[PDB]
């Protein structure tokens, strides 16, 4: 597989340099998990075995609710909830 | 029974309020000791290393995954306790240990994670439990988010892990791209010799192994480790690698690897060098798991390397469990509170505790011994077991690596025993408060443990050769 | 293969991005007003707004519930083939979920404000 | 190629002339009870041309609201794309028809405007969840993606008839999903994306519930007037199904305007809580209940 | 085996066929006279088809070249009982597959033809339309009366040659 | 009483419907040659229209109930080169 | 268990393959496995076809260094419209 | 408690329908299958009798182009002598 | 036609190593999450053109409709109240990659002798200029699709992956409210 | 023998109990019924495992 | 006015109090609760009384499980 293995890369790569770009880094690991789907589902067309596509959807899923509890972490980090709490209990 | 205890902890805890919290972990703590005293018999499916198979070649079931799995509940069922129970009966006391509305849910479905990576027999399996155990630690890590010391270490450890966890998934993927499988069993020595599906190995094994924190990949955990609350921290440290290090063991994909012997060397090599270099608790703490690490990850070069490995994990899980709760009771007896996460930080804070609660500082000398090795303590005898292990395989520049590491690390395990006996005339501004009978028993149960635990050696030697062959 | 091609794509652009990451070693160095935010002063007089953790509940927990019913799609696909062993593990399946349902209702956790 | 394109020129043109007439006929609508834009902004879209995926941020959102179009079927086979997964496929480009509030939202650089945007964003989402778990309550009946499948096996009953109170909810959420009170250049844009995603809604509760094309057996009337097969049959036929679809269409939309111009608006607060306080936990009993009902009974459905 | 991708191109072989086997007439009927007559080729031809698996899974891979001989039997039956419908019942025949290709390839909207069909072979062909794996307590699915779903239009000359036939009392 | 300008859009837009409805009918009869659509046709469906395809020469829909095929038949067979998929 | 089981819910491309090799290795031992070699050459070459692709990169290779006609039926490439037609 | 009562009715009247319709779809599923178990054989003999010609044209196309060269076309790339229909076709 | 049709996987593919540059190559995060939009786009596609267009269609519904709605929901809360986000320094972090880069490259380029016989096993490998050959037969009766065969080996082979994917969705509910909300 | 593990393993008991006085700055004789707890406790732990191993050994031997 | 009497102080009482004070929650977890307890407690009832489950459908060509017969007719 080309276009997974090189997303994967050069996500990857964006990662390791940035580091500190939590927004982009989060970005990152999103898009290595579509690198990384897209080669599995490429082989499991190939091989015409539905182990491949299992796995991809498993991982659908398993990505869906780490980007929820990383969105939850980036939320208590910045403070999105706000404050204007002055003058108040 | 673990299952059943996470519906029943969401639905009891959903409707309860937020001073039920200490009486909900108590009956876990429990419902946990029952199940291991009550559903222990299950150890006769494994006599002469019976093995099964369960959930459509998902999972395996041996003597091994076992003997993992009690003492996965034995280590929850310490670390619950000291949160359902209260050290002292004192508001500080009250507001330093104070569990959130979830970290029972949380660290029960951990253990869960745990579990299924010690029980994985399918890759699919395997990367479900891996991020089942890095979701729930996630959130382990991040459920005490009113400091940003705990904050960055938290983030750092998503972030570091779901790196982690891409490679482990990539590997997976190349794997199935190669055989067109996801399980071990279509793997022999025909397999091996033919194909070189090594490197895939290589790359898995590299994944997991950094998930616990080996070189030169070790210091962002080291940072996490130090910037966790120290009863978020005793779990952190240890379950996460009882779970990989149990698989990688049961797994048996690394025999004689050059890569993983030089990452072990390099292990070593860094936690009883760094340790040195280290003048805070929870640092030298994490340079010592990572020494024992790499102690664990040179049983990964040889075969038959089971009971060697069962001893040094439960040893090194009761002597770890034993020097956190000796710094966890040592808190009473200083002047002022770091923070409230971690309220101690620096060696130099536990200076003459000698004067303060003498038995303490013979249980954390007695502890620190079996960390360097001196016998008759259960630490000696795994490190001896090691050290036999490898010399059966004719590893003698492994074997000198391992001497001289733990002659290094010997200097700053005895570097906390000195800082202890020496004198403080500073006198407490705190007296007379009783300590938790409970804790104080379970600790002293830990201490006795690690000193005569040598007496069943052959014991211990007998039922391994009846139900491992 | 894919090791192969990562192996080999990893100096290239790992090159090409040390150097252009080299680049803003110096470059505009924000040098910008900056010191009424260094004292505590503000400058808004408004623009205070609020968000309850309820609202940000719901926008995190759309994803968990959508992934939560986008699983049922394969089920309904074989729901024949699958019909009694299959419909027990969905009842399970459903339940086990509606366990996290229940949780999110009892704390009140999705309740905007009253 | 001929027919394909003459096809899909009639199918735009009918389109977007009921998308354009619909504004028409709300304002009329509210003035009893009490167009032409797009060729000066794509201009104006044009002379723009990062900016770049800002500035074709609207029209490629009115794009997929069009495109969410390409499914709907008027008859057996009768529609521009016969997808066997046309139900996920309308899933899809309804999940997309999120983006234009937000994107609209940031397209003022007003805080207000976003605030409004946020709200909406979230508003729709919620809804969302209620309307794609309707969606699979009603494919657990068919089995099939297919939406000409589900219209042909309506032909027994209206999956309305067994599932009135899922008629009320899916109404109810579609009413909400599109901020229609009381459920409340590139504006041109994103206003006629939003009445077409509205329309959608509207043939999406139409062949999930109320038949899709179907009306009363016509089988001895065209025993009655005709004796061999003709393209004035094939004609009439295809006339008569049109028109019960578009009936139906036509009553969905009139209560749109209806609640629209009806029952009081109620606060933002209250619309998440209703979708999540009442409507999700019915919808959960259920899931629960319908393949118990067909477990029962013996009839889960075949491929 | 899965469909083709994004490009493909079919490409087509003159090649002529070995000699050294036999050449066999083979079947030309279309999709909708298949449809009509595949109850009658199984009742007639389920012997040579069995025998024609039964190879297929003894020979272990290589059914395409190993178990030519019996194929070769069983398109000869094929042909011969199409061959005995194309002389036979021509105008039922006509009626059953027109109707299904007007009906998108149901069994459910050509029941009259499909009686037809049924009763001019059972009549004079000796041969009998029956659905394995049925119980004697439930009735067969095509004899139904009432049926709970109805075609969209009835076909007209179906309609006309059942009731002819009804006055005529064949049925 | 009715207010007739308030639905006569709504009118329009059913009359618009129907109209463009029927239209795609009588096109899609004219396409097929006088027979009604296919909907929901699976791998089974499609190999029968190619063979279909194969044995009426091209012609459509047609069917032919013949028993003996033509020689043409039994050289027309033709299978699909797929692009290798990288 | 999911191996074993294609796309459409069938056996894979390489089932026989693997089946093979899986029966030899039972009906074998450790120190006999190295007897069921050919059975998991076979099921990689079903796999990934690398003797296949060698053996028609050799044929390829022969046949781009030749300038005399070939005297046998070639293949006909034919447009998806043109499907049995003449 | 009459408009619930009818609601039951309305609903009970509607499932019936429901049920009894999806029930006579798998019947109707049934007669479909069977109608294509039949047809199976001689479609998979005249596809069956197609591979054989293909394969073997193939084999003759390859020998002759490669007349003059040590190289041997018969001997397939796998190992056993089971009948493989060739794959990996060289684009035309 | 054809020209086009033979290359559009090429195409798709040029298009994600753009979309992925344009991402870890903008400032705003708004510009990275709309062209990571886009790379899912071009990633559905490209799915299409395999013959997984069941799965294009899935990730447009859950990676764009959900995960990417959140991403621009959450980073929209983020400018409302403007709160810029503070840029640290990487150049922390450079020396580290200049080490470990430098050690794969003198890693690589040790080999020389030996790349003679493993360079050429990607040549042959980036050429793959063989036709897949499709066939076609009749042993498949059921309308059977790619979700129905996901349905059940999900439900009856994997049903315990099933289960403990449940208790993912459970942990994915659990956390946030955890972390998000303050008890009493 | 049977009673000598006994034996040890309540003197375990009792040391750890004696531990568990001395750590929380008690008297040795503080509480003597936790004494008896603790010894009958870990005596019965210690019983455990002795049967254990009893029945590891006639595993071993019926092998023969 | 209203407060709670506890699902556990009386079963009936909870329920009357949950179907008169709470309409959503008290229907969600009737209609949720009933499929699975229906069907267990009415499946076995349908099959005995109303009628017996249908015969499975076919998934492939029903093989025979026998040799091969030797048969005569249409030989080359
Ligand atoms: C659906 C399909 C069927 C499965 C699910 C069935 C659920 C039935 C729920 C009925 C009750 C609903 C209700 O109103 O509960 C309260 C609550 C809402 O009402 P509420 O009054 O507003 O609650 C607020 C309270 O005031 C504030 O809370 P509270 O103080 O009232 O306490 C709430 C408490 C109490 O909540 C409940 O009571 C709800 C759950 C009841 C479960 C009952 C199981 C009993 C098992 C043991 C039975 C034998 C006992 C021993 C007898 C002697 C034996 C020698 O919640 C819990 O602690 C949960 C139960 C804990 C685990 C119980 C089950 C153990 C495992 C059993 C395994 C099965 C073995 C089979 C053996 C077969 C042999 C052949 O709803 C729930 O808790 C949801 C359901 C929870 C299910 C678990
Ligand atoms: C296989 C090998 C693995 C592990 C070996 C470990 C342990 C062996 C097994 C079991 C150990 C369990 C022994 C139960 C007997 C222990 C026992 O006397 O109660 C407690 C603690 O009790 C646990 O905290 C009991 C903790 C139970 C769990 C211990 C697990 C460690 C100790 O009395 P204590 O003088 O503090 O007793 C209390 C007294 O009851 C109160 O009235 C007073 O107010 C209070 O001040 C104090 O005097
Ligand atoms: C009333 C029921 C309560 C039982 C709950 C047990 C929880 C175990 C948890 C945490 C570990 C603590 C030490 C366990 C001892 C090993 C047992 C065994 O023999 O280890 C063998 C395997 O040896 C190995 O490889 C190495 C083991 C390394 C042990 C290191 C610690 C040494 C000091 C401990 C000496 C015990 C002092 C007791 C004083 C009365 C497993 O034996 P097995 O799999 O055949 O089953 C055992 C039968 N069982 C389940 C009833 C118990
Ligand atoms: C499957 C269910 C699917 C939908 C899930 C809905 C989730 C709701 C969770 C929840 O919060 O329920 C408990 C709720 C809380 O009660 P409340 O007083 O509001 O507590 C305030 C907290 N401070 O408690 C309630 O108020 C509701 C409790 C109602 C329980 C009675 C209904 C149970 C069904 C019994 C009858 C079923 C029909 C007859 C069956 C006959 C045979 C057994
Ligand atoms: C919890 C649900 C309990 C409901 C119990 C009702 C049973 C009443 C007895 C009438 C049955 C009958 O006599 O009609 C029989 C019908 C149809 O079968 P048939 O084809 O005509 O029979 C011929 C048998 N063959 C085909 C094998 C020859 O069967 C039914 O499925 C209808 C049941 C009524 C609707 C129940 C829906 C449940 C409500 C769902 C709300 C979410």
């Amino acid at each position: 597989m080309f276009i997974g293995t090189i997303i994967l890369v050069l996500s990857f790569l964006g990662f390791v340099f940035n580091r500190r770009n939590i927004i982009l880094a989060f970005i990152c690991l999103e898009t290595m998990l579509l690198g990384i789907n897209l080669i599995l589902l490429r082989n499991s067309v190939l091989f015409d075995d539905i182990s491949g596509s299992l796995f991809a959807i498993v991982i659908i899923i398993l990505a869906g609710v780490e980007s929820a509890i990383g969105l939850s972490l980036l939320v208590s980090y910045y403070r999105l909830r706000g404050v204007i709490n002055s003058y108040g209990i | 029974m673990l299952i059943l205890a996470i519906i029943s902890l969401i639905t009891f805890v959903s409707m309860s309020k937020l001073s039920d919290n200490r009486a909900i972990i108590r009956l876990i703590n429990i419902y946990l000791i029952l199940v291991l005293v009550l559903d222990s018999f299950l150890y006769l499916l494994f006599l002469n290393n019976q093995t099964y198979t369960v959930m459509g070649e998902l999972l395996i079931f041996n003597s091994f995954t076992f003997y993992i799995d009690m003492l996965i509940y034995f280590i929850m069922i310490v670390i619950s306790s000291l949160y359902g129970y209260n050290l002292y009966n004192n508001n500080l006391y009250k507001t330093l240990f104070e569990p959130k509305k979830e970290l029972i849910i949380l660290f029960l479905i951990n253990i869960l994670g745990a579990l299924l990576i010690v029980h994985s027999n399918d890759f699919i399996t395997l990367f479900v439990a891996i991020e089942l155990q890095s979701y729930s630690i996630y959130l382990i890590t991040a459920i005490y988010n009113s400091s940003y010391k705990a904050s960055k270490a938290s983030m750092l450890y998503f972030f570091m892990g779901g790196i982690l966890s891409i490679l482990i998934a990539y590997s997976i993927n190349t794997y199935y791209s190669v055989l067109n499988s996801y399980t071990l069993h279509s793997l022999d020595s025909l397999i091996i010799n033919t194909l070189d599906l090594n490197l895939i190995l290589i790359a898995l094994s590299l994944g997991l192994l950094f998930k616990i924190g080996i070189a030169p990949l070790h210091k962002w955990l080291i940072s996490i480790y130090e910037n966790t609350p120290i009863l978020i921290t005793i779990y952190i440290s240890l379950i996460p690698k009882i779970s990989i290090l149990s698989y990688l063991v049961l797994s048996n994909i690394s025999i004689n690897s050059l890569v993983i012997s030089i990452l072990a060397i390099l292990t070593l090599l860094v936690g009883s060098v760094g340790g040195l270099l280290q003048i805070k608790i929870k640092r030298l703490l994490a340079f010592s798991g990572l020494t024992n690490a790499g102690y664990m990850m040179l049983l990964l070069l040889l075969n038959n390397n089971e009971f060697s490995y069962l001893y040094y994990i439960t040893q090194y899980s009761i002597s770890h469990l034993a020097i956190f709760m000796i710094i966890i009771f040592s808190i009473y007896y200083i002047n002022y509170i770091n923070n409230q996460y971690n309220p101690i930080i620096y060696v130099n804070q536990l200076k003459g505790l000698i004067h303060d609660n003498a038995y303490l500082v013979l249980s954390m000398a007695i502890v620190v011994f079996s960390f360097i090795g001196i016998p008759p303590l259960l630490g000696f005898f795994g490190k001896l077991n090691i050290l036999m292990s490898i010399l059966n395989n004719g590893y003698y520049f492994i074997s000198i690596v391992l001497i001289v590491a733990s002659l290094i690390s010997a200097l700053y395990y005895l570097y906390l025993l000195n800082v202890s006996i020496q004198d403080k005339n500073n006198i407490l501004i705190n007296s007379n408060e009783t300590v938790s009978s409970v804790l104080s028993y379970i600790l002293s149960s830990l201490i006795i443990l690690i000193t005569f635990g040598f007496i069943y050696n052959s014991l211990i030697i007998d039922i391994f050769n009846v139900y491992f062959n | 293969n894919t090791f192969i091609i990562f192996i080999i794509l990893i100096p290239i652009v790992g090159f090409a991005l040390l150097a252009v990451n080299i680049l803003l070693a110096v470059y505009k160095p924000y040098n910008e007003k900056l010191g009424a935010f260094e004292c505590g002063l503000t400058s808004f007089n408004q623009t205070r707004l609020a968000f309850n953790a309820a609202f940000i509940l719901v926008a995190i927990l759309f994803l968990p519930f959508d992934l939560e019913i986008s699983t049922l799609l394969p089920y309904v696909m074989s729901i024949y083939l699958v019909s009694n062993y299959g419909f027990t593990i969905v009842l399970l399946f459903l339940l086990i979920l509606i366990i996290g349902f229940v949780y999110e209702i009892n704390t009140n956790a999705l309740k905007i404000n009253k | 190629m001929i027919i394909n394109i003459v096809e899909i020129l009639i199918f735009l043109v009918c389109v977007l002339f009921s998308v354009a007439y619909l504004t028409v006929a709300e304002r009329k609508t509210l003035a009893y009870m009490q167009y032409y834009g797009l060729l000066q902004a794509f201009a104006d879209a044009v002379k723009l041309l990062n900016y770049i995926i800002l500035v074709i941020s609207p029209l490629i959102t009115l794009i997929t609201a069009l495109i969410g179009w390409v499914v709907i079927p008027l008859g057996p086979g009768i529609t521009l794309g016969e997808l066997n997964l046309g139900i996920l496929f309308s899933l899809a480009i309804g999940s997309l028809g999120v983006f234009g509030s937000l994107l609209s939202g940031w397209s003022s650089n007003s805080k207000y405007s976003l605030l409004g945007s946020i709200r909406s964003t979230a508003q729709l989402i919620s809804y969302e969840l209620i309307l794609t778990s309707i969606f699979i309550i009603i494919i657990m009946f068919v089995s099939s993606l297919n939406i000409t499948t589900i219209i042909e096996t309506q032909r027994v009953v209206w999956y309305c008839i067994p599932l009135l109170p899922l008629l009320l909810i899916f109404f109810i959420a579609s009413v909400a999903e599109t901020a229609r009170p009381p459920f409340d250049s590139p504006f041109v844009f994103f206003f006629l994306a939003e009445y077409s995603n509205i329309i959608l809604i509207s043939a999406f509760n139409g062949y999930l519930l109320l038949g899709g094309y179907l009306s009363f057996n016509y089988s001895y009337l065209f025993n009655i007037l005709f004796n061999d097969y003709s393209y004035v049959s094939f004609l009439f036929e295809g006339l008569i199904n049109s028109s019960a679809y578009a009936i139906k269409l036509v009553f969905l939309m009139f209560s749109f305007i209806w609640v629209r111009a009806a029952f009081p608006r109620f606060t933002y607060d209250n619309l998440i809580n209703f979708c999540w306080i009442i409507l999700l936990p019915l919808l959960f009993g259920i899931f629960l209940i319908i393949p118990s009902t067909l477990y029962i009974f013996d009839s889960f459905p075949t491929l | 085996p899965r469909e083709a991708a994004a490009h493909w191109v079919p490409f087509e072989d003159k090649a002529n066929m070995p000699d050294n086997v036999p050449d066999v007439v083979e079947v030309g009927a279309t999709s909708a006279p298949l449809l009509s007559a595949s109850y009658f080729i199984g009742a007639k031809c389920k012997p040579y088809n069995d025998d024609f698996m039964l190879c297929r899974e003894e020979s272990q891979g290589s059914g395409a070249i190993d178990c030519l001989k019996e194929g070769r039997r069983v398109t000869r039956c094929a042909v011969s009982v199409i061959e005995d419908i194309n002389k036979s019942c021509l105008d039922e025949f006509r009626l059953h597959w027109q109707c299904l290709e007007q009906n998108n390839h149901q069994l459910s909207g050509c029941r009259k033809a499909e009686a037809l069909l049924n009763k001019c072979v059972f009549t004079k062909l000796n041969l009998e339309k029956k659905i394995p794996g049925l119980r004697p307590d439930e009735e067969p699915v095509f004899l139904k009366k009432d049926p709970w779903i109805k075609p969209a239009v009835d076909d007209f000359k179906s309609v006309r040659a059942y009731a002819e036939a009804k006055k005529n009392g064949t049925l | 009483a009715i207010p007739f300008e308030a639905l006569l859009p709504y009118g329009i837009i059913f009359g618009l419907l129907t109209a463009g409805g029927g239209a795609m009918q009588v096109l899609h009869v004219y396409r097929n040659g006088g027979v009604r659509d296919r909907f929901a046709i699976d791998q089974w469906d499609s190999q029968m229209m190619e063979r279909d395809l194969r044995l009426n020469g091209g012609q459509g829909r047609k069917q032919v109930d013949q028993a003996t095929a033509p020689e043409a038949f039994k050289h027309n067979h033709v299978w699909k080169s797929e692009r290798p998929l990288i | 268990t999911a191996a074993g089981i294609s796309l459409t819910g069938g056996r894979n491309r390489c089932f026989s393959e693997w089946q093979s090799f899986m029966h030899c290795t039972a009906k074998t031992d450790a120190k006999s496995r190295a007897q069921c070699l050919p059975n998991f050459e076979d099921y990689m070459e079903c796999l990934h076809h690398t003797k296949e692709k060698a053996r028609l990169r050799e044929i390829e290779s022969v046949l781009k260094q030749k300038k005399e006609g070939l005297e046998a039926p070639p293949v006909k490439v034919i447009p998806v419209k043109a499907i049995g037609l003449v | 408690l009459v408009y619930l009562a009818a609601l039951c009715g309305i609903c009970g009247y509607g499932f019936y329908r429901a049920l009894g319709g999806i029930q006579e779809r798998r019947e109707l599923k049934r007669e479909k299958l069977w109608a294509r178990i039949y047809l199976m054989p001689l479609l998979q003999a005249e596809e069956d009798r197609q591979t054989v010609r293909r394969s073997i044209a193939q084999l003759e196309r390859e020998k002759e182009i490669m007349k003059g060269t040590g190289f041997d076309v018969d001997k397939s790339v796998y190992n056993d002598g089971k009948f493989h229909a060739p794959a990996l076709m060289i684009p035309p | 036609m054809m020209y086009l049709t033979y290359y559009f996987i090429e195409i798709t593919i040029f298009l994600a190593i753009l979309c992925t540059i344009f991402i870890i190559s903008a400032k705003n995060p708004m510009v990275s999450i709309l062209y990571m939009i886009a790379l899912f786009v071009i990633a559905a596609m490209y799915l299409y053109l395999i013959g997984l267009g069941i799965f294009s269609l899935l990730y447009i519904m859950i990676y764009i409709g959900a995960i990417a709605v959140l991403f621009l929901f959450i980073i929209t809360l983020l400018d409302i109240n403007s709160t810029e986000l503070s840029v640290k320094s990487n150049i922390r972090d450079l020396p580290l990659v200049l080490i470990s880069l430098i050690v794969l490259t003198i890693s690589g380029l040790m080999i020389y002798s030996n790349d003679s016989i493993l360079i050429n096993k990607l040549l042959e490998a980036f050429g793959n200029d063989y036709n897949t050959i499709i066939t076609q037969d009749w042993f498949n009766i059921e309308n059977t699709t790619l979700l129905t065969t996901i349905g059940n080996v999900l439900l009856t082979n994997n049903a315990f992956i099933l289960l403990v994917l449940a208790i993912v969705l459970l942990l994915g509910i659990i956390g946030p409210i955890s972390i998000t909300m303050k008890h009493k | 023998a049977l009673f000598t593990s006994l034996v040890g393993a309540s003197g375990l008991g009792f040391a750890t109990k004696f531990l568990s006085n001395k750590i929380r700055l008690k008297p040795a004789g503080y509480y003597p019924l936790g004494y008896v707890f603790s010894g009958v406790a870990w005596a019965g732990l210690g019983l455990v495992l002795h049967n254990v191993h009893q029945h590891s050994l006639e595993v071993l031997e019926k092998k023969k | 006015i209203n407060a709670n009497p506890g699902f556990w102080n009386g079963p009936f009482r909870y329920l009357r109090w949950s179907a008169h004070n709470r309409p959503h929650l008290f229907f969600a977890f009737a209609i949720g609760i009933a499929g699975p307890v229906a069907a267990l407690t009415l499946t076995p009832l349908r099959r005995k009384y109303l009628y017996p489950d249908h015969s499975p459908l076919p998934q492939s060509y029903p093989l025979p499980q026998r040799a091969r017969e030797q048969l005569t007719g249409f030989d080359d």
